[PDB]
């Protein structure tokens, strides 16, 4: 009444909060995906993370004000933004502009899951998710703005998101963890992003590469990306609960295994390649063999407890792992032959192996130092680092028959005559136009599905282009308006120039004319 | 011991760092540190905002503002872009140019709602160590606020619900960041007003705090009825992302929205002695004041004055504005058939209070809406075409 | 228990040729089921308290299988069938506030099925909603 | 042979002044459908504005929707097409079409070809949308039945290539 | 090239991290890393809170409790000790036991009030924006709320002020804790009735938020006589530290301080139309729940229950309440005089609902703080007392 | 009125309560120290650092976040609590734990300049003060 | 023209019996009046920010006697007469909120007499209120 009532001191708790929050939907006939989608199965799952608005801002605020702490303050202090050998430097100004896009597409996709669910709670948890994708793509900026005020080079850092569009190892990350992620099926989302993307490969993406970083000197890396990955774990949770639906509806999981398989090879094609490039030719010190690092997480974690044990309910084993197993091996020392020999459309400072990064790769890979060793040796005999050189390797490798194409699908590039990883070249011509594609996945994506997969490609953008005009127009330049941004060596002298450049007299063929 | 390296640190294992020192150059190799400096600010200095959100989006030159060339390396079957000008019947010169007035990147924006998140659970332990809720009207409290308050709910979770699209479908970073904060903030909102009618269960023997009541009300009572099809239509009904935001929040919400949450709930909450609800409807009344700001800059700013485009873009406003007004209308002419309902406190639930209400909601959306993109609205029709579903 | 656990444990030892012949060996060219979980946790004051008191006691204890490895900047976990930390022993350890939503604050990567119930997070090998 | 700068060329220069001649929502949509039907999907007439197409059509679009806006009353823009057809009548139109294909290769050239011609300004953004998307479902469908069954022998005769070269 | 060596640091620079590396044990010199392990645990472990606060002061063994030996290094002219038994009454076999139930050390302090900090701006921000100061009654506004509620500042600030020589004077550290958060509250009260006049100033042209016209009542007016005299007595004419608190918190706040902020400016803003008013009762309400709990257990659990000392601390707790209970109810029975200026409202502002008001915060009162020390009180007795002050 | 009003966005700034505090004393015969002091003379003084308790709390809790991320998650995450030379780590047991009586007495030396003040403004100062006393001996 | 605002200005430069023979020279017993201030910034991505594009820019330029050094930790600053900083212009420099009471943040040290006033910092070698104004606008 007026006067008695109980005073002891009582709040509500989230979970108190959260177990209404499936009474919140209610029914009316249009309440449906506005997206297209080939599964159509019963969704009514649980959330195993419980949250709601209030609780998910205390626990990212509470990630964040360590973070900033260690970066703003301690780290600040002891001048951490330039300790950090130059090759890792210059690799981060990579790793975290191109995760930042594939941050960026994650928020979208998970915009399509939230939109593509059907219960309240799994709605609810892909808010977060949202939230959370929104928050990666901030903190993969603040990493390249960090390093643009600390350490000695910031060009590059400091303007990737137009600087990137020059290259052509951006238009792979393009799809990767991004077009690959959202311009498809619906709730397939919760198979490539989440299934495949999540679980797999944002572990050593996100995870393993901060004790190279730390390796290498660089302490700001590990401070945030080990905090972008905490959220992942909702991330991975939401999507095995619909992964769960479409295993145990007949209707629905005809697609999965088709769907996984797709979604490993295009997450893998370029994933395997570029961040074993950047892992272990971007690195002064390194931690283990990339393809040990890739057996460990992908094929012996990731497939024998999320993969593997999901065998017990019928989904197979990708039939592409072998094919990929191989790129593992290989294929990221053909990445580095292309990102070597092109190095002036890119915006890092590279560093050719050195004697005793030579004999690592050598013991760790058997039969490198007879086929890439020599070859990076003879570049650095014809000059590649010096500017007065007027030497650029890619013109090397026309005049020798070491064509460069492009994958129509992935867009990863392909050395066929030098390659040791997966891949050949088939050619084909449809209603006037040629197409190149290099493995047997990608090319039954494109003879299906040719309307999805329309990239303009370098060759054709640039083709009978000046390499040091495409480099200008794209602003490929430090603040003097004239020194490159990208080097082919990590020294603070003798630094090239569009001048430089130009002296090559290096133009862009088209590669399938001879076809 | 353990079966791999513990592997040495750069910034303190001597033999590395002192292999690093010799690598770093003794001198910087250039000046320009502001990252991503060539943003063209809005304000008189670029801010980390800024800096931190724009163009992330990796638009291509055929999308206005984009930096990038060519086409998408995977489209949808049949060919829908990744990003596309298909998504909404706006044009503009630059999609990139809305900037949030609150300069909102993650990291503020989680900052200051958890701020929110601890202090409301210090203060509901004082509260309910207080003993204040003995002097709230039990009519109002068990008839009005339980039933109809809690109802409301489901309006602020449709218009969460209502941005799952938008998410996906919008053109840029800052205005992709705008529309999901929104978003939590309207789900927050249905989530606040559940959990202040589960505090009220702990202090009031017998006050039944499940949605059955209120979903109940909102589903089939004739007062919900016009708000719960124009939410149903703004979520389920198109995917033209500006339209989804326009009428979400620029319309729908800013007249029923704001009517029923403050002219409403709060406001009579501290007429009929309801020391509880306000601190509740404090948080949804700044939640909406922020979201106003970033979506007056979107529409105002931005699009009904885009150089090339802004009369273009305000005959779709004006022309949905037609439409998402007259079924706000409609949704408070339902509405005020709750206060047939309430106890007569005059000044505040007889005519001349709902009037002055009424008068106080139109008029302000005249003034921050609708004359800023040309709309021309008599003020007293609207309110008399409410009015007629008013009980004497 | 435990070696089977190591980060480098298996292939993982051999270099060279060995560790070619063995990667591209026919039955390693499909996926193995595997009973493990494999649980990442961020180097900092709470976490490194609660890898010495809980993980590496009471934890180890009761599933011998537990392996940790130092990872610089963060702790790499493996262990059959599952692994457990109640926050609230955490809590007591630590002497200040910590629910599990304060522990997931530093619970930096999850290869299993993971989840919060009550004081304690908790990731299995077992497949809810197909195992029985 | 040597293409001209990316984002200023007169391939763009050249189009930009044929779109500014446009006057009515009729030419406007013709030129716009026409223009789709020759240079866009991968059964366009021609490549030979391939790298520029894209920048184009963004123009044709815009001046399209402006014609609409100072031209037509505003429940067309609504319920109408710019040909004059009904919206919800187009929509039922292509989505019946898309039902009755009986092959992956019919029902892709149906959602292709709804896209040339209806693609906003043409059909309004929320008819548009909603169309694409029942379309898209059914091409999804067919073509992820058997996605692995046919040979890639098979799939190039299927598709109708002409093979240049196949390493190995 | 600065005039002063660069100082090399030991944890980056190569050779001085060798060497240290070269100096430092491999092996634990003590395995016990509990600071300050030997602290007698008031919970099921040792708290954070207590590791850095328990046993800062340094009392030697002739001050209860304390751990260390002989006299002070240096006293007062005359003899007076650094700290002594003789600034108290009261006496416990150790005053060290006090522990705060919130567990607020300096840290967890300043963040909670960082957070209504910053929420209050932005809160206030939106409120204007959304001009709900429109509905609030003028005459409470103008003629009450600004008047009166502008003079309880007053009494805030003279408690507040009472603190400055119990932080001197006490003896242990936790109570120091306790009593200079309690302070720092008090002073924010009065702040925050000055910030609500100063922003209702900013919305309502004529409105003076002066402190003029809230000082001359508060020094003169009849309705706060008895509560000035009375804070005029607990500041500045006592010194024992143990009366001030018990005085301050346990008896005038909680019984004429509970009834002005919470029955009356509170309670009656949600009768008025006052949306803006609850917002900062809501934070002083906080507050004095929080030193609440501190002092009950200073007070209650520690000294009343000390044992030893229990019933001789009783003894003058006794006589104190005795006391200060007259003072308040004094000085009650002046401030009910306000509602013959106030707009009557059946149940709230009439006879029944005063007496209602003040049945609840004697009733409180007594079971939070006289039944827990054996302090026989009437209740009925106490609201006819000071109902003999209310006009009608 | 009930329809017009300003709806300008507007909150109110520290200085601007700030101002305000002098005004908040008010006359009494008991109004002085209860300190002994050779020291009578007037001590109307204004602050040169404006803050209220509000502006007190959010500037020592940002120092804070900063401080405690360093700690607890940076320099952990380096090992840095051991990469001290002994000779260091051993003197900071006696600077820090000295020290930290030190601040423990400034507390009540603040709270001796609080209770004698005579300016409404400087007793609002030394609580300030008094507070960050307690800050710095649960720092040490 | 900062050389003795150096922090091993002086009877700093000497070492062993020479700098004794100074310290314990007779007219060093007593103080000697100095009219420079000293203040000391904690090292932090804002400060660090702040020293190069304020302080040593048109801190200097305004104040040419100025004098930073680097002790590890934080930033040692003398100068004849005052320094000053306005937390505008650092909010400006930084892109964030930046109030004068974020700017003491991580102001750790003050020799001289120190306030706030606006959106500036101040520390002087003035004494409010003994010293006397020296013209009357
Ligand atoms: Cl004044
Ligand atoms: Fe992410
Ligand atoms: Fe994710
Ligand atoms: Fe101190």
């Amino acid at each position: 009444d007026a006067l008695k009532v109980n005073r002891a001191p009582v709040g509500v708790e989230p979970q108190e909060v959260h177990k209404w929050l499936q009474s919140f939907n209610w029914d009316f006939k249009e309440n449906r995906t506005k997206y297209p989608t080939k599964y159509h199965m019963a969704n009514e799952t649980k959330e195993q993370f419980k949250v709601i608005a209030k609780e998910y801002a205390r626990m990212e605020a509470a990630k964040d004000e360590r973070q900033f702490g260690t970066l703003l303050d301690g780290l600040t202090r002891l001048g951490a933004g330039n300790k950090v050998h130059p090759r890792w430097g210059e690799t981060m100004k990579v790793i975290s502009n191109f995760l930042e896009v594939g941050e960026y597409n994650a928020i979208a996709a998970s915009a399509m899951l939230w939109d593509s669910a059907t219960a309240a709670e799994q709605k609810n948890g892909y808010l977060a998710q949202v939230l959370d994708e929104i928050r990666h793509t901030h903190q993969c900026a603040f990493i390249n703005h960090y390093y643009s005020k600390h350490y000695h080079d910031p060009a590059g850092h400091n303007d990737a998101r137009r600087t990137r569009a020059i290259g052509p190892l951006w238009k792979g990350m393009k799809r990767v963890f991004a077009d690959g992620f959202i311009s498809g099926d619906a709730v397939e989302c919760s198979v490539n992003l989440q299934l495949v993307g999540e679980a797999c490969f944002t572990n050593p993406l996100i995870v393993a590469v901060t004790e190279w970083a730390s390796a290498n000197g660089d302490e700001i890396t590990p401070t945030v990306f080990l905090s972008v990955e905490t959220d992942e774990l909702r991330h991975m949770a939401n999507g095995y609960q619909t992964v769960v639906s479409i295993a145990n509806d007949p209707a629905s999981a005809k697609f999965l295994n088709t769907d996984l398989n797709n979604a490993f090879w295009t997450q893998q094609k370029y994933f395997t390649p570029v961040l074993g490039y950047l892992f272990e030719y971007g690195s002064k010190f390194k931690v283990e063999p990339w393809v040990k690092t890739w057996n460990r997480w992908v094929y012996e974690d990731w497939g024998g407890i999320w993969i593997g044990r999901l065998g017990k309910y019928g989904v197979e084993s990708p039939a592409s792992l072998r094919d990929a197993k191989r790129d593992a091996y290989w294929a990221h020392h053909d990445l580095a032959l292309a990102a070597y020999a092109m190095w002036p459309l890119g915006f890092a400072r590279l560093a050719l192996p050195d004697e005793e990064d030579q004999a690592w790769f050598e013991a760790n890979y058997p039969g490198w130092a007879d086929h890439y060793g020599k070859i990076f040796n003879e570049w650095k005999k014809l000059g590649y680092e010096d500017p007065k050189s007027g030497f650029i390797p890619y013109q090397w490798l026309l005049a020798n028959g070491h064509d460069v194409y492009i994958d129509r699908v992935s867009q990863v590039p392909f050395i066929p005559s030098l390659a040791k990883g997966t891949g050949s070249l088939r050619v084909h011509e449809f209603n006037g136009k040629k197409h190149s594609l290099t493995d047997d996945w990608g090319e039954r994506q494109w003879l299906i599905e040719p309307e999805r997969y329309e990239c303009h490609n370098v060759f054709e953008q640039y083709e009978g282009r000046e390499l040091s005009e495409v480099i200008a127009e794209g602003h490929g330049v430090r603040s003097d308006g004239k020194t490159l941004i990208a080097q082919p060596h990590t020294r603070g002298d003798n630094l090239w120039t569009l001048e430089d450049i130009k002296r090559a007299g290096c133009v862009f063929p088209d590669p399938l004319a001879k076809f | 011991p353990q079966s791999s390296q513990v592997t040495k640190r750069g910034l303190t294992d001597p033999e590395r760092a002192a292999i690093i020192a010799a690598a770093v150059p003794d001198h910087a190799l250039d000046t320009q540190r502001k990252y991503h400096y060539f943003i063209q600010p809005r304000w008189k200095r670029l801010s980390e905002y800024e800096q931190l959100s724009c163009y992330a989006q990796p638009n291509p030159d055929w999308i206005a503002g984009g930096l990038d060339w060519g086409d998408w390396t995977q489209k949808f079957h049949g060919g829908r872009p990744s990003w596309g000008n298909e998504s909404t019947e706006l044009r503009t010169t630059d999609w990139y140019r809305h900037r949030d007035p609150a300069r909102r990147w993650h990291h503020p924006y989680v900052k200051d709602k958890s701020e929110e998140a601890r202090y409301t659970q210090r203060f509901l332990a004082a509260y309910s160590s207080e003993g204040s809720i003995r002097t709230i009207d039990p009519y109002w409290r068990d008839e009005i606020l339980n039933k109809y308050f809690g109802a409301l709910l489901y309006s602020e979770y449709g218009l969460f619900n209502a941005h799952s699209s938008v998410g996906r479908d919008c053109l840029s970073d800052t205005i992709r960041q705008t529309a999901v904060f929104a978003a939590l903030d309207k789900v927050d909102n249905a989530q606040m007003i559940q959990m202040e009618r589960l505090f009220i269960a702990k202090l009031v023997p017998g006050f039944d705090a499940s949605t059955d009541v209120p979903k109940k009300i909102w589903t089939t009572d004739p007062i919900y009825s016009g708000a719960r099809a124009t939410v149903q239509e703004i979520w389920q009904g198109v995917q033209d992302w500006n339209e989804i935001l326009w009428a979400g929040h620029a319309v729908y919400d800013a007249t029923f929205g704001q009517f029923a949450r403050r002219e409403f709930f709060q406001r009579l909450a501290t007429v009929y002695g309801d020391t509880l609800t306000p601190f509740f409807t404090a948080q949804s009344q700044t939640y909406f004041q922020t979201t106003r700001g970033a979506i007056d800059d979107l529409f105002v700013y931005c699009l009904a004055n885009d150089s090339e485009f802004g009369a273009h873009n305000r005959t779709f406003l004006n022309a949905w504005t037609e439409h998402y007004l007259a079924s706000s209308v409609a949704a408070l002419k339902d509405f005020v058939g709750l206060y047939a309902k309430v106890e007569k406190v005059a000044g505040a639930t007889d005519r001349a209070g709902v009037s002055e209400a009424l008068q106080r909601v139109f008029g302000d959306w005249k003034i921050d809406y609708a004359d800023k993109i040309g709309f021309r609205v008599d003020v007293d029709q609207k309110v008399d075409a409410v009015l007629a579903g008013y009980k004497n | 228990s435990s070696a089977h656990n190591a980060y480098n444990a298996g292939i993982m030892q051999k270099t060279g040729k060995a560790f070619a012949d063995e990667f591209f060996a026919e039955e390693n060219q499909v996926v193995h089921e595997s009973n493990a979980v494999v649980l990442v946790l961020m180097k900092s004051d709470e976490i490194d308290a609660i890898i010495e008191d809980i993980v590496l006691k009471g934890g180890k204890a009761k599933n011998p299988s537990i392996v940790v490895e130092d990872k610089a900047g963060f702790w790499w976990i493996k262990a059959d069938g599952a692994i457990e930390i109640d926050a609230a022993e955490a809590g007591e350890l630590l002497g200040k506030p910590f629910s599990v939503y304060d522990l997931l604050i530093n619970v930096s990567s999850t290869v299993g099925r993971a989840y919060t119930l009550g004081t304690k997070f908790t990731i299995t090998s077992e497949l809810m909603g197909l195992d029985r | 042979a040597k293409r001209e700068p990316i984002h200023d060329n007169s391939i763009r220069t050249e189009w930009e002044a044929k779109i500014a001649k446009l006057t009515s929502v009729d030419q406007a949509t013709k030129f716009i459908q026409d223009f789709r039907l020759a240079y866009t999907s991968p059964f366009r007439k021609s490549y030979d504005i391939d790298v520029d197409y894209q920048y184009i059509e963004r123009k044709i679009e815009e001046k399209l929707s402006v014609l609409k806006t100072e031209k037509l009353p505003v429940a067309d823009l609504i319920t109408k097409a710019t040909t004059g057809e009904d919206a919800a009548a187009v929509e039922a139109t292509w989505i019946a079409k898309i039902k009755a294909a009986k092959s992956k290769y019919e029902a892709e050239r149906i959602h292709i070809e709804f896209r040339q011609l209806y693609k906003p300004p043409v059909l309004p953004v929320n008819v548009f949308l909603r169309t694409d998307a029942a379309l898209g479902t059914v091409l999804m469908e067919i073509r992820n039945t058997d996605y692995y069954g046919t040979p890639l022998e098979g799939l190039r005769k299927e598709r109708g290539v002409k093979v240049l070269h196949l390493q190995a």
